[PDB]
């Protein structure tokens, strides 16, 4: 019935501002109330702020009104989020949601909300990094029956890379790890893949790092030493 | 103002299972209670609202209790699309607030991690800043320990560890414990040993090299 969906840009820079706008269907925009929810990396759910659809009337959490504008567009059936000055605290998935409410039983008073839909969410990251490509290293092993190996993609920015193991043909036993940004601003991550020993002086392992933003293709060949 | 706590954060179950998840408030707030169902990469869900009603839709096998500072979410007989992160949240006063979450996982029979160490290429030690990456593969349960040895010494700071979302498969994890050393750091030792703790290994495990070997 109700759909929703954010659009944003990926990336902002420290300082600057965050704008995240919400498209809504198959509803009466103006007749409920609007919703910005966030989860950073690693951190729980945040409510950010909330408004009319009807007169734009906003609220706001505290901890961010210092910062925070929530608008809304009826004819277009659009509300937006703009979050002033920025930082690294901000990176977060930013979802847009519909916000229900009732009577508490007090004189003049409701609740406040929860959210009954909301929409698939926009990752936004803060960071000043500039893009760059990855290097690529091999990481070479073999008593077992299983050896592993793999590929160290160092220093890129910004997310993602893929990895493919000898242009595909290789899938099973794969692990290709989350990134993790290192205090350059820049991410670092390893693919590894567990083979059989025996295979290890036959067969030819390499590993194809692609990275769209910075259009790098590299191919390293993994192999013992 | 009001803070909600959840428990456990985190849950291992199997399919079959009926589980409860816990939720208190720092303090009353009636039966303003509502419970979301959070997977990765996919819009959130309600699925229950004012601490008791089901959200159309949703499943009975789904079921809130309590009011004033205690609640509960129960799962009757566990499916595998319900292992997912579950999140309380008040809404008795403003601001909402969401408690900090329980991501249920799915048990297995312990196994412990399959151990190797890569010395940096010789590539990497030509550029003069090298990698030492210590691999644990294919382990369960998440939780386990590594500690990075240089000539004996315990090197603390420098390392960072990435640990891989559950295996939809085999339900195993795997974890990565990278060392940054400048070359020249790296080249004034000599053993350099990943140590690694875990449930499934009743003796601790080291893998070494001998710096150019």
């Amino acid at each position: 019935q109700v759909q929703l969906q954010e659009s944003g840009p990926g990336l902002v820079k420290p300082s600057e501002t965050l704008s995240v706008t919400c498209a809504v269907s198959g509803v009466s925009f103006s007749s409920f109330w609007w919703g910005w929810i966030r989860q950073p990396p690693g951190k729980g759910l945040e409510w950010v702020g909330t408004i009319y659809g009807s007169s734009g009337r906003a609220e706001y959490n505290p901890s961010l009104k210092s910062r925070t504008t929530v608008s809304r567009d009826t004819s277009k059936s659009q509300f937006s989020l703009e979050l002033t000055s920025v930082t690294a605290a901000d990176t977060a998935i930013y979802y847009c949601s519909r916000g229900l409410f009732q009577p508490n039983g007090f004189s003049f008073t409701l609740t406040s909300y929860w959210f009954d839909v909301w929409g698939p969410g926009v990752l936004v990251t803060v960071s000043s990094a500039s893009t760059k490509g990855p290097s690529v290293f091999p990481l070479a092993p073999t008593s077992e029956s299983t050896a592993a190996l793999g590929c160290l993609v160092k220093d890129y920015f910004p997310e993602p890379v893929t990895v493919s193991w000898n242009s595909g043909s290789l899938t099973s036993g794969v692990h290709t790890f989350p990134a993790v940004l290192q205090s350059s601003g820049l991410y670092s991550l390893s693919s590894v893949v567990t083979v059989p020993s025996s295979s290890l002086g036959t067969q030819t392992y390499v590993c194809n790092v692609n990275h769209k933003p910075s259009n790098t293709k590299v191919d390293k060949r993994v192999e013992i030493k | 103002d009001i803070q909600v706590t959840q428990s456990p954060s985190s849950l291992s179950a199997s399919v079959g299972d009926t589980v409860t998840i816990t939720c208190r408030a720092s303090q009353s707030i009636s039966t303003w209670l509502a419970w979301y169902q959070l997977k990765p990469g996919k819009a959130p869900k309600v699925l229950i609202y004012k601490a008791s009603s089901l959200e159309s839709g949703v499943p009975s096998r789904f079921s809130g209790s309590g009011s004033g500072t205690d609640f509960t979410l129960t799962i009757t007989t566990l499916q595998s699309e319900d292992f997912a992160t579950y999140y309380c949240q008040q809404y008795s006063s403003k601001p909402p607030t969401f408690g900090q979450g329980t991501k249920v996982e799915f048990k297995r029979a312990v196994a412990a991690p399959s151990v190797f160490i890569f010395p940096p290429s010789e590539d990497q030690v030509k550029s003069g800043t090298v990698s030492v990456v210590c691999l644990l593969n294919n382990f369960y349960p998440r939780e386990a320990s590594v500690k990075w040895k240089v000539d004996g010494v315990l090197k603390t700071g420098n390392s960072q560890e990435s640990v891989t979302e559950q295996d939809s498969k085999d339900n195993t994890y795997s974890l990565s414990s990278t060392l940054t050393l400048s070359n020249t750091d790296y080249q004034s030792h000599n053993v350099y040993a990943c140590e690694v703790t875990h449930q499934g290994l009743s003796s601790p495990v080291t893998k070494s090299f001998n710096r150019g070997e």
